[PDB]
Formats: structure tokens, C-alpha cells, sequence
């Protein structure tokens, strides 16, 4: 075996390890080790902020889970208020898009919850988190440094470790936009991250639109390979918008199925066509301003 | 009425009269002015770059669009690039995703077109151009105040406002990622937007209902309208290359609809199962789904029957034989044939084509194509057909249904959106003007108006179309003739930027700094801005912001050869020229490449009217010790009364000096060329003259009395002229 | 306790790190204690920065040692920068200049004031170092893909991120160095130049005004590069850069370093330049040009005032006002610009004639009339040390800088290349690479410099710029002194060697070109660029691939499971792979064993002038044609051709270059063959190539031209399918 091949067995089989360690007990992936070493070309990188954090932050999950405890935690606003969260003694961070459509930025103008910002904002947002929680460290072991062994034991000294889990909202589209969006996140140093079941571009009660399961499996899927690839064991995030929807955009995969809802009067014409038909009415009374009939191209015949 | 509802209804008035005004003339919207002004708030705000850039690309495009004439561009990879196009005349700047993505960001890894960049990727890239434009605008004003009237009517003024049309993609979402994303873009100057009828992160061409791009569309002029920016929307199909939509609710795709043996899902998830079940465990996908154990079966059966299961054994083996590597190739190999199979089998057709299987048949076709599945349904249940047809089994595993592209598919699609739509686009692949033609007459039967793009890969081999250069030549000017105004090659900056840098890291390496005297003499040649860079950036302009920043008060002063044979010595041998013969004429002398970036150059003889007097096509050629030869391949003294006064001796000269020739070659040479050359032989010009008449003269250069001649004197030179 | 000894173990680290060999001769003005300080206690790791930094630094000492050095050039893309290392560039530079020319979404682009916000360079690094890597990724998952034998056949590219990016002056004191470095790491870069210029003091389009900063101030900016370096645990490579060889001013004359180079007035019964400038902008004003009103800037007293104003009007400058503003008058009142500077100009030379401006060094001099030890001795000595020995030796004359300080306060100084050795010098030893700007390209300046720098340091690296608008054709160098320049630049200890924004340059010509092109011809602009990409076989040729769109295709399968939807050739030029069947039949007659390869590229990168080669197996040049295509005014093809080789002699006269010249003349649809300045052998060859029915005629003019008519009958019967007439030829039937 050539020295090329001799670094990629090398690199598969520890991959591969990594793959079958008790870290990811339980978790499918749809690929091959061998499909993520192909991904990582040949120079070096190292993501260690975002890499250590995930592994204590998932041991400390772990942990809590197997003593019936929690964290109770709440989203900070600036990066004043995720270092002070950390000294008044909460263990981690959540970071929403919620706020982040709030807050808007240099280009984005402030507003609802839509996830209409560009996929980078909440990255971006959370880049001053981990930078806050960083410097809040180096600033505290400096003063350390110069205090006496009696006064450290005095004084206490606050973990600034960045665990945090940010919104990935739906993941912005399909595999690319998720893999582009977890890479942003892991670049800045967050190790968890939250992907929804929902629509892209569909928010709004009622009117909340789900995706079939097999799309949701794939964000799951593409950001746990972008993981992979980076080596960073970040802690996945499923969330379901299930209980309070009305709608999904397709009846294709079969475990939606049974929850579809259907006209057992089949007399009735379909709710589509009398939609249109009540705006057309309108229209045709002399209301011009409901003109949403136009949008479609409905025949005579489901008019009638 | 009150200040605020007076306020109110001024706004709303003028919103209408904006909304009523000729530029909207067909467009549709689905909202009021009301609905607009309620948007804009208090405080104003004016896009004045992109609002005023807007109108005027508009007016410009009708302008060309009834005179059957069109813009031919490219996309610039740079904001120099984009300036440089405008200088040499191009009107209007494509800004693409391709180039966009090949590009990368500071955050944003370069790599293929899936639009999986953010949604400010492509505005955050145009404003690098607009603010280019913007100040080559302020630079090229600043130099023009410096100069004279008579210099500001001698030296030309490049127009550098923005008509640029960069790509929305698909629109990144959902109306209010579409708002955002236009927002985006007027924010920085941008005045036209295209976007495309495919489903985002599916680029196995996946297309979106008609409803769903109508509200993009719709979507982009409400944010238009709000800004108050008359902004131009192109609405884009890739429908023409399409297999899939990812739904069938819409009516005016239903006829595209293909139809139907078990599922296509169900016999592709069993198909992988087996590939599972026999040891290739790479293949897993069928864990994605939860498919039943009926499903299995009944797919396992027919996978069976139509010999696939057999495929699947056959592969596996290879795969073992081979060795267990890559399963890759074998895979597809094995897919294409299930395809195949369950395609043959399953009967996959159109809902009319079904019906038409089973009124005249015409009178058929005609009524399908119009009509949605419920309609067409109940037609032809009247007629007493009533095939059996299904879709949802044709269903693709992530549910996507199947459609039939093509170019009818692309004009239904294009028509439904031409009402919300400035201009229309069918996206292709092969450049060929049949297809062109085919979209645009019926496009055109319907809206005689509506103005067209056209797209130019650069990637498509032009010369596998088996056109003549001549036809190449004239491909942008057929375009224009079928009312394709906007034409343009995507990502043309970023091969071009390719080529460069491929060539010039190889002529570093190849001659060191020559290669860099090479590409200044070029520049020199051209007399590209490209010669004074300090100039060019804007320098001269910023001087004079610094002397009004410090009041003149900040120190700028101190205490403590020709390169080439210049057209002015030939321009002063013409005045004695034109002296002795006493014409009133002032001869202008030109040497540029007689195409671009050609080392074949043409000296061309200009009067006050700038006609064409003379000229030579030729082209310098060394041998293997560097010994230099003019080869000439065209000559005129194209006026009849200006011929055997030795003009064209005079331009000689000057050629032989400027290129330290030892000979000239004369190429498939005339009678007059013969007759020219032997005469200049007796002038002493050349020593000997070989002629193989009709193929080839070759005249060595006499260079005693190319030295005589050119004595700083002119004493010889005046006796030549006068004699 | 662990603590103190997690802190005692790094510091020992990092104080291994500190006495390392890569920064011997290297001070540095802090203890490792007080880097270690810095770090807090979360892990950080900037690897592919450190590991850029190892690896450049090595090779550069590798290139310094062997007296080689990199020729290279900024890239104004990531499609330059990755395709220079395609073509086998090592290191990569980046610029202010064409960071300033580029702009951004919020920077206006302009010129090279470097007025842009300090992240703004690193911004545009950090597109190139992903370009890199990306290509890196791409190119390992091709390779991947391919065959042992594949692998060995086809070139592997290094795409390392070997860059020396531009910090400038350092855009501040050392918070906006320490901040400015952090940002290049962050995001990769392992080596930043650094120049001992006063910010935001640039000007363009003048040959003066060019204010320099204390060698204190310049070495507290390296310093603290070094120091923001070490935190981050990265070897980064630090260029000292100075302006001094065309410097005029220094915004201070604090430095001992500097004091030899300061100029200062003789005749000290003049005036100060600033009371003389001041006064006569006032003039101006009270004359009636309200335009020229800088004088408000500055509250001079009366006292002043009138002593320049006495001064102004002894020498006739209030004169040349009078004259100007009457000029304005007459004109009618326009822009006084053009009149204002005609005056200005004139005043600058009355003062410092009158003045007398010299160095204190050259002031002492003239009263010395030893001299020789005089110099050296003022060379390095301080102004307070100079003014003691003078007196000593009993010289004490008149000499004042104050006086000749400008508007502003910046004193003149004595620009050239001894005062750029001087701030080099005091420079080495906190950088890796010393460089002295320079305008002109000339090896004497730089020699000048190299001699005097590697007298005291003879491990001192240096760079060398080459501005991309200095006229190269107006040196009088020959094009081979031109071709060999940078290998002169390499012989002296000039390992990094940059044409600073040489890819601004390309990029301008070539969108220039293209834009005319496509104006001119159409589409057969595109099908010509197709042409030449499908010649050099370039990658653009496949544009798809060239962004990775194989890698991508992969990364789709693995988030889909395979399960997303994948279901639904004309000859151009003819193929090398002809020639290459007709040499097997050749190869086969003689019974060589040789694998004959057939490559056709240009002779040099850019070129109508091509070269056909044959290769073989140990890839020797065995024939070659350097040839150039020309068309008449109808479009009928000749094939020139200026040179041609059967190398070997012992595969002559065995009809190789008859077989070459088939494929050539049906390659290229010739219909004739000019041979310029024939040998014999060439005479011989054309005239039995007539016999054999090739050549219909041939003329000849003998050691000057060859002129060859193509049989063209014979070559349609050579050419069958079949190949039995061109069996024939092979073997001499
Ligand atoms: C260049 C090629 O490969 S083929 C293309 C040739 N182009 C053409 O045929 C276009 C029409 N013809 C022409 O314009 C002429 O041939 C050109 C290009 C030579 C221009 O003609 P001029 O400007 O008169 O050339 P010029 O005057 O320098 O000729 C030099 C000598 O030849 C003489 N000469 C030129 N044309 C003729 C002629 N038709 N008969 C006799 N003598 C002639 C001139 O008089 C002069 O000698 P003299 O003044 O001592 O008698
Ligand atoms: C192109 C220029 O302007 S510069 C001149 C070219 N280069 C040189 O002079 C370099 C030295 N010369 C050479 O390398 C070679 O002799 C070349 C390139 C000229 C010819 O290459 P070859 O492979 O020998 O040519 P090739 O074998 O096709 O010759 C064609 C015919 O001419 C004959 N021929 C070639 N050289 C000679 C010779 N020196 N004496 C007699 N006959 C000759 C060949 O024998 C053959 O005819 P035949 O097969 O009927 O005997």
C-alpha cells in the first residue's frame, strides 16, 4: 500500500471508531466512514472550541439525564448577559431566532419570527457569545494568576465553557443550507444545535405548515455529516412543531399518513374551489381589492 | 379630514397614480395602494440609485426591444471588470449565483451553484459593483471639470450607471425571505432581479407550482412598490430541462403530469434493501423511511418477475470480484436499467395522452392541455373514457411527482408568470435559435410586448454546433430579432479571470519580469487606463480631497526614454505628405489588434472625419534566432487619387522601424501589390524582391537606406516624398 | 497546586517555543510568563495558520541558503490565487493596493491610502485561504477516486496557504497591531508585512509628503505583532518593511536613529518655513481670493507674520502673488489651482536655497576646510553627540531643523538607501524578513541594500517589491536581462519577490479584451476562449468540476442515502491521439519499443507561436515543431514554421517529421509550409518530401525561405481510414 492509501485506511478506520464509540449508541447515520474522509482533503483543521465544548457539554447532559436533574436556562440577549448567566451559576446557553429576528443587524432591518434573515445571522450572533465567554475566561485566570493560593481558594472562579444549543430554525433548505449552516456554527465554537419539522418561509393561530419525516431525517442526517466531517461531536437537536400544526406540505412519506385529515361527504366540492369562488364573488360584486382569485386558473366547471 | 388621514390619502393617490402609470401596463397585482402605503411608516426613505437606475434601464430595454435590437453581456467576477465592460460600450452588467458561489466570502467557502450561500451573498456582491460604477462615475466627472470644453469633446465620457440584473435564485424561501432578498438588493443600487421556478437546495430538476413562483414574483413587486423603485423582474423557467414538481395542486401543471405494477418508491427502497441484505452495507437509505411489510412484498414481487432481484445478484458479485470498492458505478449501472423497467411497464403517459389512447383526437389534445385533472376527468367520463391513470405511484421517494419537460412546458409555465413579469427567460443548456424562436413566437401570439433574456452557458461547446464563425458572429443579433433583449454569458468573468492568471503565473515562471514588460506593452498598444492605475483608482480626485480636508496646508513637495517608435513620426511625415500634394487634411495614424487580443494588428490612416485613407493588416513573426518579419495580409489606399504617391512607402517605413524588420512577406498578393513592391525596390527600400505571383512576395529590407531615411533631417525623406 | 502547575508548565513550553533555533537572533521585549498570561484557560488552536507558518518559514530558509528565492504576484481572486499554484507558484502575496482598488459592500474602492477599516485586508486573505483549502479538498477527493497508476500519472498541486499579507503601518498603536495580526491568523494567513509610515498620511500623485514614523514606534509594531503572534501560539513570519529610501519627512525627531538624517536651515536670519508658507496664503486672501484660506487653520502671531512677510517680499514672492491674482482677475476669477501651485513651487526653492538645507553631519563638514572620520562618525551619532564632539574640535555652526519643520510639525529628513539600511538595521532584529521599498527595479539599489544589511546579519532573509506600473521598457535592459532579474533578486538574499497587484492588472486587460471581443465577434468570442482552454487543456475547460461539483455530488449521496433523484460526441479539433496511432506503426517498423506521446501547447504562455512535441516513455523531447499558424485576407491557413528537431540521429531520415507534418497540415488545413531561415538538412527534407508527392512545389531561397505547396489529393489518400498508402510511407514501399 502506497503512502497515500496507507493515510486514508489510517484516517477511515479512526473515523470509523469514532463512528462506534459510545457517544453515538443508538444514532443511524446514512453513510460510510470512508464517504466523510473523502470530504476532508489533506490540510489540517481543528474546530477545538466547538469539539471540547460538545464533549463536555454531552457528558454533563449524560449526567443530569441519569440523575433526574436539568439545566433551566433562559436566551441572553447581549454577550454581558450570557457571561453574567454563567457567574450567577448556570451551567449552559440557548441562544433563539426569535431574538435574533428581534434584535436584526447592520442590514437587517428588526422583526417578527419568520427565520427570514440570512442562514448566517444566528451564527453570527452566537460568534459574540462564545467570544464574550472566551475573553470572560482569559480576563478571569489573568486576575487569577496575580492573586495568592489563599485568595483563590477564597475567591470563587466561575466557568465560562460556551455550552450552548442555537436555532438552526429548519435548516434554510435542504442538505446544502444545513451542512453551510452547522458549519458556520461550529466555526464560531457552538456545539448544539436545534432543527425544526416546519416549512421554510411558511410562519405566521393555525396556518402551521410541517414537512414528511424523511425530509426532517435528512436535515438531522446532513448536519450530523457535516459534524463528522469536522470532527466535532455536536449534540443534534430534534424539535417538532407537531402538536399545535394543521398542515404538511406532502402526503408522500407513510408515517404522516395516519394523522391526514379527510371530506367523508365526497359531494362536496373541494375547499380549494370555494375558496376562489367566495373571492371571486366578491370580486365581481365590485370589491376590487380581493382580486387573490387571479393567482389561479380554475375552470368553469369546479366555478360552478 | 384630519392632518393624518389627509397625509394618508396624498399617498395612497400617488401610490395609485405609480401603480396606473404606462411602465405597469399588464403587470397584475395582488394588493392595493392602500396595502403598499400601510408598509411604508413615517419617516422617508428614497433608493434614489436603484429607483432612478430602474426607469432608465427600463425605457432603455422597450427602447430596444421595438427596434428588434438587444444588450449582449457578460457577468463581471470583478468591480474593474464591470467598469472595463462599460468603458468598452457594453450597457448593461448580468450578475450571477454561479460566479457568486465559485467566489466565495470571507465566511463562505467557494464552491458549485446550490444557492446554499445566505441570502445577502449575491446583493453583498453587487454592491461591490454599484459602488464601483458609482465611483469611476465620480472619478471620470472630477478629470472632465479639470479639462477644456474642446478636451471634453475630444476625449469620450464612459456611462457608468448601474443597469445591472443579478439573480434572486429562487428567492430563498417563502414571501418574506423573497422581500428580504429584493430589499436587499435596492438597498445597494441594484435595479433587476431575476428569479426561477425551482424548489431551493434541490440542485433532478425539481420545479415549484406556478402559484408558488407567481407569489415570488408578486412578492418582489409589493417590496418594489413599498421602496417606491420601479424595479425589473424577470421570471425565470428551467421547465424546458425539468423532471419532478414537488406538488400537483396546481391546475396549469396538472396536463405535465406523467402516470401510471407497486410504486416507483416502494420498488426502488426494495431494490436498495436487497443491495443491504446481500452485503453491501454502504447502500442503508432505505432506513430513511418506514415503508410497510406489504410494500416490500408487493415491490419485492415485481422485482422478481422483471428480473431486477437477478441485476442486483449479478452487481454484488462484480462488487466482490472487483474487490469491495466504490459501489458507485455498479449501482447506477443497475438504476438505470430498474428505471427502465418500471418506466416500460408501468405505462408512464400523460393524463391526454391516456385519453387520446382510448371528439376528434385533436380537438383532444387541444381541450387537455387547458384543462385541470379534475376537468379533464370529467370530459372525457362524458366521452366515455375513463383510462386508468394514477400519478401519486410515480411518486418519487422524497414525493416529488414527475412532469414533462420541454419547451411546451416552459411557455405554459412563462405565460402564467407574464402578467407578473417585465421580462421572460427559458433557461437552456444548448445555444440554438430554433428553441429560441419556438418560446418566443409563443410567447409573442399572446403578449406581442413582452420582452425576453436569453442565457449563454459558458460551459456549452460552440464549436460541437457545427455553425460557421459567421454565424457565431451573428447568434446575439437573431436573439434581438425574436425580441430577446437581455442577453448574457453567466460566469464569462470568472473564466476569463481563469485564463489570465493561468497565463501570466506561466509567463512569470517561462521570462521572469519580461512577462511583465509583455503585458505593459500591450497596455501601451491599446492605450488601456489599465497604463496609469494610480489614475485610474482615483487618484487625482482624492489629491484634491486631501488639499480641501487640510486647506492646502499638507505637504506634497520635496526639498533634497522611448519605449516604442511613436505614431506621431508617421503623423509628421504625412504633413509633408499631404503638404506637397495639398491636401487640407490632417492624417491621423492608428495601430490597435484588428480583432481583440489578435497579434495581428492593423495601421489604419485617418482624416478630420475620421474615413478610413489607408491601411496596412499585418502581423510581426520572429524566427528561431529572433530576427524579425512583417508578414502583411491586406493593404489599401482605398482612395483612387491618393494611389502611386508613395503613401503606403511612407507607412512602410515607419512599420520597419517601429518593428526592426529584416523582411516583409506579402500573403496572396494582388497586381497592385506586385506592381508596389517592385517599384519600391528601385527606391532602394528593398535590396531584392522574390514574387511567386499570386501566392507570395518576399522583399528583404535594404537597411543603408532605411537609416538614410531616417536621418533626423528629413533631407532624404523630403526628396522620397517630392520624388 | 494544579494550577500553578498548569502555569508552570506552559510557561515552559512557551519559553522552549521563545529559545527555539526558528527565532534565533530575534528579541523580543516580553517574558514568556507574560504570554502565558494572556491565554486564560479554554483551548484555542489556529493550526492552519501555525502549520502554514512551519512549513513557509523552512522553505524560505531552504530558498535563502541555495540562493533561489519565489517570483510571485497578488492574486485579485481566489480563482488566481489557486490557479498561480496550479502553474507551481509556491507563496502568494496580498496588498493594500488591490484591496483599496477592489473595495467592498460598504468600502468605496479608490486608491492606496490604506483609509479602509484595519479588517479589511484580512477579509480578503481569509477568501483566499478558503479557496485554497477548498481546492485542497477537491483535488484529494478526485484523486481519491483514481487508480494507483492514475495517481502516479496525473500532477498533484500544492495549495498550502503560503501568504504574506499587508498590515500596513498597523492601523494604530499595539491594540490595532495585536487586533489587526489576529484577524490575519483567525482566519489562516502565516506571514504580514508591516512599514514604518505615519497612517493616514499617504498621498498620490506626488513625489514628496511622505512621512515616516521613529524606529522606536516601527519596532514597538513588530514587537507587538510577535507578541499577539506567541499568544496564538503561531511562528508567524513578520516583514519589516521602510519607506525611507523615498521618504522626505518624520512626524518626530525623538529617535537618536533618525537625527543623522535630519536636514536643518544654515542661515538662520530666515524665517520658518511655516511663517513663509502661512504668510503667503494670507497674502493671497487679503489680495481678494477667499478661496485660499488655510491660514485660519493656524493662530500665528504678529511678530511672525511680519518676519516672513519681510522675508516674502526681499526674495519677490509677494511679487509673484501680486501677478498671480492678477492673472485670476483677468481670466475672470476661475479656479486658482494651476495658479496657486505655479507660485508655490517657486517658494519652496527660494526657501530652501536660502536656507541652505544639509544635514548637521554635512554643516560640520564645510567648516572642516579629517573629513572621512568626521561622517562616519555623525553616521551614527545622536544630535546632542554630535554637537559635543564638534565642539570639541571646535566647530560649532549654525543649523536648525525647527526651522525647516513643515505646517504640520514633520521634520525632512535625508531619504535615500543609507537611510533605509539605518532603519532596516535597527529592525532586524525583531523581524524575519527585511524590506526597502523601492520604485524602480534596479539590481545595484538592491545590492546596495543586500551588501549592507548581510554585513552585520548574514542570515537576513529580504523581499523585494516590483511595482507593476514602473515602465520596465524604458531600464534599456535586454529582454534576457529582464528574464533574468529575478534570479539576480534571488542571488542576493531576496527570497520573496512580489508583483505587488499584478492580478489587478491581468484582470483589467482581460475583461477589456473580452468586452471588445464579444462586441466585435459575437459568440465566437466564447467559442475562441473555449479553443485556447481546450488547447492548454485548463480546468476551466470544465468549469463544473473546477468548483468541486464531484465532491458536492458525493456529499448529497450521504445526506440523502442515496435516495435523492438522479434519473430522469462531435469532434472539435483533430486528436493528438491520431499521430500518436501513426507513430505506433512507426515505433513499430523501426521496432523502438518507445511509447511516443504527442503534446501541443504554446511555446510560451500566451502565444500564437505552438510547439508540437514527441515524448517519450522517460518523457525526453525524441522531435519537436515550433510552428505558428497564419491566415491571408480569405481565410486560407499557411503553417510557419521557425524551427524543427529529430533530436536523435539515429531516428533520422526514417519519415518521423514527414508524419508530424501530416498530421500538422491536416490538424491545421494548410494549404502551404513556410520554413523561415532553413539549415541544409532542411533543404534536403522539403525537396524529397516534393518526390513523395507531399509538396506539389517548392521554392527556395537558399538560408532565407522555404516556401512548401501542399498536394492536397495526397494527403486525402494518406489520410484514408484504411492507412494503406500511409503504410506504405512508414516503410518505404
Ligand atoms: C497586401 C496584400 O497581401 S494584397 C492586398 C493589396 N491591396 C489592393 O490591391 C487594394 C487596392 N490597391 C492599393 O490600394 C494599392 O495596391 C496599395 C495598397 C499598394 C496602395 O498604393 P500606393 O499608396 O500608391 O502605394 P505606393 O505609392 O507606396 O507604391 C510604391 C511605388 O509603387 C508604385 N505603384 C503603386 N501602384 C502602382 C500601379 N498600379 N502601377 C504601377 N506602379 C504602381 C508607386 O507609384 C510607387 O512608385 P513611384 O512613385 O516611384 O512610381
Ligand atoms: C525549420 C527551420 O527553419 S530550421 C531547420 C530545421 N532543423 C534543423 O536543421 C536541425 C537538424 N535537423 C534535423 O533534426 C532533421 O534533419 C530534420 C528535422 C530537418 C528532418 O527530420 P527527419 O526526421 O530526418 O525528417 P524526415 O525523415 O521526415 O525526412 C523526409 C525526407 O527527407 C530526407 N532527408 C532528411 N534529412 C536528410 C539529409 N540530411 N540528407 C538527405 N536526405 C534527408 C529523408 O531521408 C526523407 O526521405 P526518404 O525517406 O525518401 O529518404
Amino acid at each position: 500500500h502506497t503512502p497515500f492509501e496507507q493515510d486514508f485506511e489510517k484516517d477511515v478506520a479512526a473515523t470509523q471508531r469514532y463512528f462506534d464509540s459510545s457517544r453515538f449508541a443508538g444514532i443511524i447515520r446514512l453513510y460510510t466512514a470512508r464517504q466523510v474522509v473523502e470530504q476532508r482533503g489533506t490540510i489540517p483543521v481543528d474546530h477545538i472550541v466547538a469539539r471540547e465544548a460538545a464533549g463536555a457539554f454531552y457528558e454533563r447532559l449524560r449526567e443530569l439525564f441519569a440523575a433526574r436533574k436539568s439545566i433551566t436556562t433562559f436566551g441572553p440577549y447581549s454577550p454581558g448577559q450570557a457571561v453574567s448567566m454563567k457567574r450567577m451559576g448556570i451551567e449552559a446557553i440557548y441562544l433563539g431566532g426569535w431574538a435574533t429576528s428581534a434584535k436584526g443587524s447592520s442590514t437587517e432591518d428588526p422583526g417578527p419570527d419568520l427565520a427570514s434573515y440570512p442562514l448566517s445571522q444566528v451564527p453570527d450572533d452566537a460568534a459574540v457569545l462564545v467570544r464574550a465567554l472566551l475573553t470572560a475566561d482569559r480576563n478571569q485566570h489573568y486576575l487569577r494568576l496575580q492573586m495568592s493560593e489563599r485568595q483563590r481558594a477564597a475567591t470563587p472562579a466561575y466557568d465560562f465553557r460556551p455550552f450552548i444549543i442555537a436555532d438552526a430554525d429548519t435548516g434554510h433548505g435542504g442538505d446544502p443550507h444545513v451542512r453551510n449552516l452547522i458549519r458556520r456554527f461550529v466555526e464560531v465554537g457552538v456545539p448544539g444545535y436545534h432543527i425544526e419539522d416546519q416549512r421554510p418561509g411558511t410562519k405566521k393561530q393555525g396556518g402551521k405548515v410541517l414537512v414528511p419525516s424523511d425530509e426532517q431525517i435528512k436535515r438531522l442526517n446532513a448536519a450530523r455529516f457535516q459534524l463528522d466531517i469536522m470532527r466535532v461531536p455536536g449534540i443534534i437537536v430534534a424539535r417538532t412543531d407537531a402538536e399545535a400544526a394543521n398542515l404538511i406540505d406532502s402526503r408522500a412519506d407513510e408515517r404522516d399518513q395516519p394523522f391526514l385529515l379527510g371530506a367523508t361527504k365526497l359531494d362536496v366540492p373541494s375547499y380549494k374551489s370555494c375558496f376562489l369562488a367566495m373571492v371571486r364573488r366578491f370580486y365581481e360584486l365590485g370589491v376590487k381589492e380581493l382580486n387573490g382569485h387571479l393567482l389561479y386558473a380554475l375552470g368553469d366547471s369546479e366555478y360552478a | 379630514h384630519t392632518p393624518f388621514e389627509q397625509d394618508f390619502e396624498k399617498d395612497v393617490a400617488a401610490t395609485q397614480r405609480y401603480f396606473d402609470s404606462s411602465r405597469f401596463a399588464g403587470i397584475i397585482r395582488l394588493y392595493t395602494a392602500r396595502q403598499v402605503v400601510e408598509q411604508r411608516g413615517t419617516i422617508p426613505v428614497d433608493h434614489i440609485v436603484a429607483r432612478e437606475a430602474a426607469g432608465a434601464f427600463y425605457e432603455r430595454l422597450r427602447e430596444l426591444f421595438a427596434a428588434r435590437k438587444s444588450i449582449t453581456t457578460f457577468g463581471p467576477y470583478s468591480p474593474g471588470q464591470a467598469v472595463s465592460m462599460k468603458r468598452m460600450g457594453i450597457e448593461a452588467i448580468y450578475l450571477g449565483g454561479w460566479a457568486t458561489s465559485a467566489k466565495g466570502s470571507s465566511t463562505e467557502d467557494p464552491g458549485p451553484d446550490l444557492a446554499s450561500y445566505p441570502l445577502s451573498q449575491v446583493p453583498d456582491d453587487a454592491a461591490v459593483l454599484v459602488r464601483a460604477l458609482l465611483t469611476a462615475d465620480r472619478n471620470q466627472h472630477y478629470l472632465r471639470l479639470q479639462m477644456s470644453e474642446r478636451q471634453r469633446a475630444a476625449t469620450p465620457a464612459y456611462d457608468f450607471r448601474p443597469f445591472i440584473i443579478a439573480d434572486a435564485d429562487t428567492g430563498h424561501g417563502g414571501d418574506p425571505h423573497v422581500r428580504n432578498l429584493i430589499r436587499r438588493f435596492v438597498e445597494v443600487g441594484v435595479p433587476g432581479y431575476h428569479i426561477e421556478d425551482q424548489r431551493p437546495g434541490t440542485k433532478g430538476k425539481v420545479l415549484v407550482p406556478s402559484d408558488e413562483q407567481i407569489k415570488r414574483l408578486n412578492a418582489a413587486r409589493f417590496q418594489l412598490d413599498i421602496m417606491r423603485v420601479p424595479g425589473i423582474i424577470v421570471a425565470r423557467t428551467d421547465a424546458e430541462a425539468a423532471n419532478l414538481i414537488d406538488s400537483r395542486a396546481d391546475e396549469r401543471d396538472q396536463p405535465f403530469l406523467l402516470g401510471a405494477v407497486p410504486s416507483y418508491k416502494s420498488c426502488f427502497l426494495a431494490m436498495v434493501r436487497r443491495f443491504y441484505e446481500l452485503g453491501v452495507k454502504e447502500l442503508n437509505g432505505h432506513l430513511l423511511y418506514a415503508l410497510g411489510d406489504s410494500e416490500y412484498a408487493a415491490a419485492g414481487g415485481w422485482l422478481e418477475r422483471q428480473g431486477i432481484f437477478g441485476l442486483v445478484s449479478d452487481a454484488v458479485n462484480a462488487w466482490r470480484e472487483d474487490g469491495q470498492q466504490s459501489i458507485d458505478g455498479i449501482f447506477d449501472q443497475v438504476e438505470s436499467r430498474f428505471v427502465a423497467a418500471w418506466e416500460d411497464d408501468a405505462g408512464l403517459m400523460t393524463y391526454g395522452e391516456a385519453v387520446a389512447d382510448v371528439m376528434a383526437p385533436e380537438e383532444w389534445r387541444a381541450f387537455a392541455a387547458r384543462a385541470s385533472l379534475h376537468a379533464a376527468r370529467a370530459k372525457a367520463k362524458e366521452l366515455g373514457a375513463d383510462p386508468p391513470w394514477d400519478c401519486e405511484l410515480a411518486k418519487t421517494p422524497e414525493g416529488y411527482y414527475q412532469i414533462r419537460g420541454g419547451i411546451p412546458y416552459a411557455i405554459a409555465k412563462s405565460l402564467a408568470a407574464a402578467p407578473f413579469a417585465d421580462i421572460l427567460w427559458m433557461e437552456t443548456k444548448t445555444a440554438d435559435l430554433a428553441d429560441a424562436r419556438q418560446f418566443a413566437e409563443a410567447i409573442h401570439a399572446e403578449f406581442p410586448d413582452q420582452m425576453l433574456a436569453y442565457n449563454l452557458s459558458p460551459s456549452f461547446n460552440w464549436d460541437t454546433t457545427g455553425m460557421t464563425d459567421e454565424e457565431m458572429r451573428r447568434f446575439p443579433e437573431e436573439l434581438g430579432k425574436m425580441g430577446f433583449v437581455f442577453n448574457f454569458i453567466t460566469y464569462g468573468g470568472h473564466q476569463i479571470d481563469g485564463v489570465a492568471a493561468e497565463e501570466f503565473a506561466t509567463a512569470l515562471r517561462q521570462d521572469g519580469m519580461l512577462a511583465l514588460a509583455r503585458l505593459q506593452r500591450k497596455m501601451r498598444l491599446v492605450e488601456s487606463p489599465y497604463r496609469t492605475p494610480q489614475t485610474l483608482v482615483g487618484g487625482p480626485r482624492s489629491d484634491a480631497a486631501l488639499a480641501a480636508s487640510s486647506g492646502r496646508t499638507a505637504t506634497t513637495k520635496a526639498m533634497g526614454v522611448q519605449t516604442e517608435v511613436p505614431r506621431k513620426l508617421l503623423e509628421e511625415w504625412l504633413a509633408m505628405w499631404s503638404g506637397h500634394y495639398q491636401l487640407k487634411d490632417k492624417l491621423r495614424v492608428q495601430l490597435r489588434p484588428q480583432r481583440a487580443g489578435s497579434e495581428v494588428l492593423e495601421l489604419g490612416i485617418h482624416g478630420e472625419s475620421d474615413d478610413k485613407l489607408a491601411n496596412v493588416i499585418f502581423q510581426p513573426i520572429q524566427d528561431r534566432r529572433g530576427r524579425t518579419i512583417l508578414l502583411v495580409r491586406d493593404q489599401n489606399t482605398f482612395g483612387a487619387e491618393l494611389r502611386q504617391k508613395r503613401l503606403m512607402t511612407l507607412i512602410h517605413l515607419w512599420l520597419v522601424h517601429r518593428f526592426k524588420a529584416q523582411a516583409v512577406h506579402y500573403v496572396t498578393p494582388t497586381d497592385d501589390n506586385l506592381y508596389q513592391t517592385s517599384k519600391m525596390k528601385s527606391h532602394g527600400i528593398f535590396t531584392e524582391v522574390n514574387q511567386e505571383v499570386g501566392e507570395i512576395i518576399v522583399a528583404e529590407v535594404n537597411h543603408p537606406r532605411i537609416a538614410e531615411l531616417l536621418t533626423p533631417d528629413r533631407v532624404a525623406l523630403r526628396k522620397l516624398i517630392t520624388k
